[PDB]
């Protein structure tokens, strides 16, 4: 049993550009928890 | 110190009945002695008979773990009471349930018959207990004014009538027609789940793992301290003879002299062969009418019975 | 009273049996 | 008789009550008669 | 067992040249056996 | 304080209490009875039923 | 002397666990039927 | 007649547990 | 009506028998008592009027 | 020289008739043709299979009764109506190039 | 098969979640699986598998089981400590060297 | 003040069993005064029931005994409950009481993971108390299957050639089988779009998937875990065991080489009876006319009786030995196609989150464990009939016979044992019996097992299908030929192997 009142499912690109994004919060947290001040992100992500 | 006690002869096991699939929580003896009934936590009511030990009857109504049971005196009627919440009568020449008792708001931990009138008692996890009128079913009072689970409560003639224990580790003596408590004893240390008041001596006595303590009717006086059983003490049952069982919840259950405080013999049991060491515990005690034989129900799923040892004396037994 | 958070045998036969099989 | 994209939960699952809603309308004059035992009379709507 | 030479004089071979093993021979609050043991029926039962 | 709503359940029902009759066990007899000498005697006959059992 | 796994006693009998005068019953199914009252009726 | 033949109750059973005799029967 | 409550036996043994005229349920019904085993719960009604 | 007296075993009409029970268990996600698809299935694997200890096991007869019929109650009970009126043997048992359901029947005998 | 970048995106994604929780784990790597990412992790990544050389003892004692026990690597394998596949590659490896 | 219902109990239990511990001793044997880490000690009971329900040892390091008694006791008490519960449901479900789609869920679930522990205690329990066959009657056996195939004069099967001319044929027939597992083409899943993927491209390049496998065949012995689960027939429950798809090809086409090899050199005798030439209905057809072809079978002039005997062998697929049947396989294949498919039954076996390693039985759900399941009962077989009976049965090698036919009547009356067929694992005895092999025959029964007290009336099991004047009359002499017989034939196998 669904429900009422939602919208679709995400279409394969915006699950490719979420899975994307969750990925670069996965980084900036392997990264926050071995602290490097050998890191740039630059203007043009 | 004290006179010296009397001397008791020792208990020895001599049967051991097995035949519930849970805890055996509470347990009863009929007024003419044929038989005893045993409620569990595997939801069912058995009823045993007492010379043989052979099971009559068992008796499935309820929905969860029956934590007392009771018969009465009166009346072809028994009563139990349950952690679903519920108070059931059956009623014992159809074997069958008649009357049910509503308005507990969760698990009724213990319940007791008035033996003149016909009351009930039951006191509950919702931190009150409730008079209920046997015949109509109605709740005559709420005796509300304890702070946590009312671990135990009984009733008698003398006054005050109702005497509960509790989870906040205190006790209430209450006035019945008034419905309200009358005497406040804050003596015990941790959570009070067993009293018992002697059949001739307007006296009773209170258990918790602290110690026993003894009082005196009607205001509740202090009268001694009984020590030596550390442990969580679910029951407490006297004889008329002074013999005071203590049953704890580790297993162990020591035996005392009612008046000097004497701790006499102390009994381990072992556990049923298939049996943790740690489903070691005592949940309910019983004298049988003749007071001849002790009954127990036990956390390992069996009944222990217990009889008097014949062949003994103050010289095989010293009293210290 | 301090509490904690919460977050091979092999017989001999074996050997006797395998190299009396191997005879 | 009558001879990609993705779906959620309840579209991957539950009955298609299509096929049920043809074999009605085809039946109908059968399962909508009039001479019935007990049973409330009622005029669709427009 | 008499069943035949190759059983028989398997037998007398292995109780001759079969000699007591090494590896398997060594490889076969509380402790905390009790809790293991309890809920894990891959264990043999310890009740105290 | 006191509401009129009510119940399918607390309507009147088994109005009268079954008192122990005298052949059953009532509490006189109870206050006669002899209790050990008789349980001996049962549990007695119980061993010889077990034992002309085996 | 090889166990085969279907008898496998672990767990010490009755008896040897609670010893040679003690009884011990052990009662599953009981008798008495649910219909035959505990208490009977008068006539 | 219920003469042994026949449903104890033709409830349950998908019939309407209707008997008769066989006629074909010498 | 509903069914009131819901092996080998030597009486019904089929070679000790003679039916010259066969049993029916007017017959188990006319003599309640002897025409039928455990007959619970019976009124036993004749009239010769 | 010998007779050979045939009856289908106790563990095979069990078996038929969980595997009746299942077909009804997962039907309120199948449409009325998939129900009667798997009966005819179902029925034609037994009947297929023993052929004459059908005919003289006089319990099987019973057990297909109550269970064909078990099959087109749960048809009914998909549209919200057990009248035996609107629904007689016609919308069961026409073929399904009129349009019927097509089930095949075993249940209308006289046992 | 596997590569460098996916072994340390499946690394830093374990280590954050926990050991047990495969699905978004194969949720954050593209056209990977939890079935491979599990097996992935408890066969080359987990860290208690060792990747050194035998001590002569777990050698014999190598050769000891697998005549006890002819082709069962996986009751083996436990009873020395390293995964099957070590064990079977190392068993023909001396069969070899005595060839 | 509302009621306990029905879908309230589960919930409700909970309530009443988590109030009770801290009632119990989080506040009734403390001592650690500070704030009693109540709920912590609640955060190790929830997680011991977790580890009691996976089957993963539970040991917290340094937890004082009185919470580790009251933990462990209550995580008991629990555990009785599921039981318990349990074991009700099922009784339900079986006789049909409950049709709610729910229960029927729960309850597969819940004895799923009863399955699993008792499985991996046995499991644990072979490796400790040691391979249950001694080494008597493994090598009994050993030597029997030897001198069985040199009378026959097998010819072993040989490793899958290089240019082998079938092979085209027996990876078609292979790929054919597995399709018709989605012959539907649902909305299957990821797995099953993987394994139908595979299946595809292997049957485009017919020579890449023969390198592979002969690959996989020649080296490799650690293989992937399978996965457990169960199918509810209602009455019973079935395992079905789910294996990794390139292995499942590998697999298929073993199966099928195996088995036309196997019924080309003839290793299979006749009474191994799935076979291929005939359905089911039609090998009772044969049986019943083959008891009434026996040569003066319905006489009983001279005191004469027939016996017909039929039971199951009781545990074959779980009391197989891998190691014996390594070196049994070894006398039929070649030693690496020996090795690969005793090595494949020693998988992981995983449900939800519990996993255990295989190491006594025989998984089921490989695809050549028919042709495992079908040599080890022709093994039995020769126990059961001997080696002198079950050669004259099968026949000289030169000429065989067919399914339940002798050469002469000499032979075929020359022994009691006149027909044996054997189902999977089911078998069908039919003896007969002269006066005096019958007197002697139950002499030395009741010499053993004796019944002075004419009980063995009282066990005696008939059909209650058929009336009374068809059943079963239990005679004296009857009931004890029958229990006689039933004794004689299990005692010639060893109860480490299989029993009855
Ligand atoms: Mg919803």
């Amino acid at each position: 049993g669904g429900k009422t009142g939602s919208g679709g499912v995400a279409s394969s690109s915006e699950s490719n550009r979420d899975r994307r994004e969750r990925l670069r919060q996965l980084a900036l947290e392997t990264i926050d928890i071995n602290k490097d001040p050998y890191f740039m992100k630059n203007h043009l992500g | 110190t004290m006179p010296k006690p009397q001397w008791h002869p020792p208990w020895k096991l001599y049967r051991v009945i097995s035949g519930h699939l849970g805890w055996v929580r509470c347990i009863a003896v009929e007024p003419g002695n044929q038989w005893f009934v045993t409620g569990s936590a595997d939801r069912t009511i058995k009823i045993w008979d007492l010379a043989s030990g052979k099971l009559k009857l068992s008796l499935t109504g309820h929905i969860s773990t029956v934590r007392g049971v009771i018969v009465s005196t009166r009346s072809p009627y028994l009563f139990s009471c349950g952690e679903d919440k519920q108070v059931k009568c059956w009623d014992l020449e159809y074997n069958k349930v008649i009357r049910h008792y509503h308005g507990h708001l969760s698990a009724v931990y213990g319940l007791d018959l008035h033996p003149t009138i016909d009351v009930l008692v039951t006191c509950s996890r919702d931190s009150t207990a409730r008079i209920w009128d046997v015949r109509t079913k109605a709740s005559v009072h709420t005796l509300s004014g304890h702070t946590n689970a009312v671990a135990t409560v009984r009733c008698q003639a003398a006054e005050p009538q109702i005497i509960t224990g509790s989870h906040d580790t205190t006790i209430r003596l209450w006035d019945l027609v008034a419905g309200k408590t009358r005497v406040t004893l804050t003596n015990h240390k941790k959570s009070v789940r067993a009293v018992v008041l002697h059949p001739r001596h307007y006296t009773f006595a209170s258990g918790s793992p602290d110690n026993i303590k003894q009082w005196k009717f009607p205001d509740g006086s202090f009268i001694q301290n009984l020590s030596g059983h550390n442990a969580i003490i679910n029951t407490l049952t006297v004889n008329s003879d002074g013999v005071l069982v203590s049953g704890a919840d580790n297993g162990t259950m020591h035996l005392w002299d009612w008046r000097t405080g004497y701790n006499f013999q102390r009994v381990h049991a072992a556990v049923q062969p298939g049996s943790l060491d740690s489903e070691s515990g005592i949940f309910a005690c019983a004298f049988d009418q003749s007071e001849s034989r002790l009954l127990t129900a036990e956390a390992d799923k069996t009944i222990k019975v217990y009889r008097e040892d014949d062949t003994a004396t103050e010289e095989t037994h010293p009293v210290s | 009273w301090k509490i904690p958070p919460c977050i091979v045998h092999i017989n001999e036969n074996f050997a006797k049996l395998a190299e009396a099989l191997y005879i | 008789w009558e001879k990609w994209k993705k779906l959620t939960n309840a579209q991957r699952s539950g009955l298609n009550q299509i096929p049920n809603r043809r074999f009605t309308l085809w039946w109908s004059p059968t399962i909508n008669r009039a001479n019935v035992y007990v049973g409330f009379q009622v005029q669709l709507d427009l | 067992k008499n069943t035949n030479a190759e059983t028989r004089e398997t037998l007398q071979e292995l109780y001759k040249e079969f000699k007591g093993d090494e590896i398997l021979a060594a490889t076969m609050y509380s402790t905390g056996k009790v809790s293991a043991s309890f809920t894990s029926t891959a264990m043999v039962p310890e009740t105290t | 304080q006191l509401s009129k709503q009510y119940s399918s359940r607390d309507l009147p029902s088994h109005t009268k209490i079954k008192y122990r009759q005298t052949t059953q066990d009532a509490p006189e007899e109870v206050r006669n009875r002899d209790f050990r000498r008789e349980l001996e005697e049962r549990e007695r006959a119980a061993a010889r039923e077990k034992n002309r059992d085996r | 002397e090889v166990v085969l796994h279907e008898d496998k006693k672990y767990y010490p009998t009755a008896e040897e666990v609670y010893g040679p005068e003690v009884e011990t019953i052990v009662q599953e199914e009981d008798t008495q039927p649910l219909t035959e009252p505990i208490i009977k009726p008068v006539k | 007649m219920y003469n042994g033949i026949g449903l104890p109750t033709p409830r349950g059973s998908g019939t309407n547990g209707y008997v008769q005799r066989n006629l074909s029967l010498v | 009506f509903e069914p009131l409550v819901r092996d080998w036996n030597e009486f019904n043994d089929i070679n000790k028998i003679i039916i010259r005229q066969p049993i029916r349920t007017e017959y188990k019904i006319a003599f309640p008592y002897l025409y039928n085993n455990l007959p619970h719960h019976v009124h036993l009604t004749w009239y010769h009027t | 020289t010998a007779q050979c007296f045939l009856r289908v075993d106790d563990e095979s009409m069990q078996r038929f008739h969980n595997r009746v029970r299942q077909i009804l268990m997962a039907s309120g996600s199948t449409t009325f043709t998939k129900i009667v698809n798997k009966w005819n299935t179902a029925l034609i694997g037994l009947m297929t299979y023993f052929r004459e200890a059908v005919v003289n096991t006089q319990e099987l007869l019973d057990l297909l009764v109550k269970c064909e019929n078990k099959i087109q109650t749960r048809i009914k009970i998909g549209l919200n109506s057990k009248m035996p009126s609107r629904f007689p043997p016609v919308v069961f048992y026409t073929p399904k190039e009129l349009g019927g359901l097509g089930m095949l029947s075993m249940g209308h005998v006289l046992i | 098969v596997w590569r460098n970048t996916e072994d340390e995106i499946l690394k830093a994604a374990v280590m954050k979640y926990g050991k047990n929780q495969w699905s978004r784990i194969a949720s954050l790597l593209h056209r990977k699986s939890a079935k491979q990412c599990k097996a992935r992790w408890y066969e080359w990544l987990d860290p208690s598998i060792k990747k050194t050389e035998w001590s002569r003892e777990e050698e014999e004692k190598l050769l000891h089981l697998a005549k006890l026990m002819p082709t069962q690597w996986r009751t083996i394998a436990p009873i020395i400590g390293r995964t099957a596949a070590q064990c079977l590659e190392h068993y023909e490896f001396l069969l070899d060297k005595a060839a | 003040a509302k009621t306990v219902t029905k879908q309230r109990v589960e919930s409700h239990f909970d309530l009443e069993l988590r109030a009770a511990v801290m009632h119990d001793i989080l506040d009734m044997m403390p001592e650690g005064i500070k704030q009693n880490k109540a709920r912590t000690i609640l955060q190790h009971l929830s997680e011991a029931w977790r580890c009691w329900k996976a089957n993963i040892p539970w040991k917290v390091p340094g937890l004082p005994t009185p919470i580790e008694n009251m933990i462990l006791r209550y995580v008991k008490a629990k555990a009785d409950w599921w039981t318990n519960t349990a074991h009700y449901n099922r009784e339900r479900i079986r006789r049909g009481a409950t049709v709610d789609k729910t229960v029927c869920k729960k309850n597969l679930g819940r004895l799923t993971r009863l399955y699993l522990k008792a499985e991996q205690e046995r499991q644990h329990n072979y490796l400790k108390d040691g391979p249950y066959i001694t080494a008597e009657e493994a090598v009994a056996v050993y030597t029997t299957t030897v001198h069985w195939l040199e009378s026959r004069r097998f010819s072993p099967i040989p490793f899958p050639p290089l240019s082998y001319k079938h092979d085209t044929k027996l990876l078609i027939l292979a790929l054919e089988r597995l399709k018709e597992a989605y012959s539907v083409k649902s909305r299957l899943n990821q797995s099953q779009r993987e394994e139908l993927g595979l299946i595809e491209q292997a049957y485009d390049n017919p020579h890449e998937a023969l390198s592979r496998i002969k690959r996989h065949l020649l080296t490799q012995r650690a293989f992937k875990e399978v996965g457990i689960e169960f199918m509810d027939l209602y009455s019973h429950l079935v395992p079905v065991y789910d294996v990794e798809p390139l292995e499942k090809i590998t697999d298929a086409y073993l199966d099928q080489y195996l088995w036309y090899e196997a019924d080309k050199r003839r290793l299979f005798p006749p009474w191994i009876k799935p076979a291929d030439t005939e359905p089911p209905p039609l090998l009772v057809y044969k049986w019943c006319q083959g008891i009434n072809n026996l040569q003066d079978v319905w006489e009983t002039s001279e005191g004469e009786c027939n016996v017909m005997l039929e039971s199951r062998f009781e545990k074959m697929y779980e009391k197989i030995d891998l190691t014996l049947l390594n070196r049994l396989l070894r006398l039929i294949v070649d030693h690496n196609i020996a090795d690969y498919m005793t090595a494949k039954n020693n998988v992981v076996i995983n449900y939800k989150d519990m996993n255990h390693t295989n190491s006594y039985g025989i998984i089921r759900g490989l695809q050549f464990a028919s042709f495992i399941v079908q040599y080890y009962g022709l093994v039995m077989d020769l126990l059961v009939l001997g080696l002198h009976r079950a050669s004259e049965m099968a026949g000289p090698p030169q000429m065989p016979n067919d399914f339940l036919s002798f050469q002469d009547i000499a032979t075929e009356a020359a022994h009691p044992i006149r027909l044996f067929c054997r189902y999977i694992d089911r078998i069908h005895i039919f003896f007969r019996f002269t006066a005096d092999e019958a007197r002697d025959l139950i002499q030395r029964y009741l010499t053993e097992h004796p019944d002075p007290n004419n009980e063995n009336i009282v066990g005696y099991n008939n059909k209650k299908c058929w009336p009374r004047d068809a059943r079963m009359r239990l005679m004296k002499h009857d009931v004890n030929l029958g229990r006689a017989v039933f004794w004689d034939i299990k005692n010639r196998l060893p109860r480490s192997v299989t029993t009855v």
